């Protein structure tokens, strides 16, 4: 090529950092997802406990 | 005379009329490019787009207040700019852009233009 590799390579990076802002959500959600509903479980837990 | 040299090449550019088919004076000064006297002239004749092309350095910031003033066809704009984001970061290439733009339907030919030679910013701005 003449002027298809200069054309990216000052422009791809953003494709290279999109992706480790990419990252994140996923492993967020379940990290926190799991210390939650568990949080829930007990809950429902106290629920039964304080009632009967 | 469009062939002549240097030296008298500034003493005639402003006494060279009598009518004639200077059709061949905006062409060939087209095919032979010297700026300093597609003004000096051009302020007494026309061929613009045979202008902005000719010669680099542009004609300068000297081809814009009375460039994309009038607005012509689609096209020797398509290069202009173009060629302007990668080299020649005066940023003369904002001014010559709502300039080359000034248009009621345009945009598409204008994106080939200003992405394969590295844009945005200036772009998204």
């Amino acid at each position: 090529q003449a002027d298809r590799l200069t054309q990216e390579p000052e422009s791809i990076r953003k494709w290279r950092e999109e992706q480790r802002k990419r990252l994140q959500e996923l492993d967020a959600a379940s990290k926190v997802m799991e210390q939650e509903w568990r949080e829930k479980a007990k809950k429902d837990l106290e629920e039964w406990n304080q009632r009967q | 005379l469009a062939k002549t040299n240097r030296l008298a090449e500034l003493e005639e550019f402003i006494n060279g009329p009598n009518n004639a088919h200077i059709q061949q004076v905006g062409d060939r000064c087209y095919d032979e490019k010297m700026y300093d006297a597609a003004k000096l002239l051009y302020n007494n004749v026309s061929n613009f787009g045979r202008l902005a092309s000719t010669l680099v350095h542009l004609g300068e910031y000297q081809a814009a207040v009375d460039g994309a003033r009038k607005a012509n066809s689609t096209r020797t704009w398509k290069e202009v700019c173009f060629a302007c984001v990668d080299g020649k970061e005066f940023r003369l290439a904002q001014m010559c852009g709502l300039h080359i733009v000034v248009h009621a339907d345009e945009l598409e030919e204008l994106i080939n233009y200003y992405q394969d030679r590295g844009y945005f910013e200036e772009l998204i701005t």
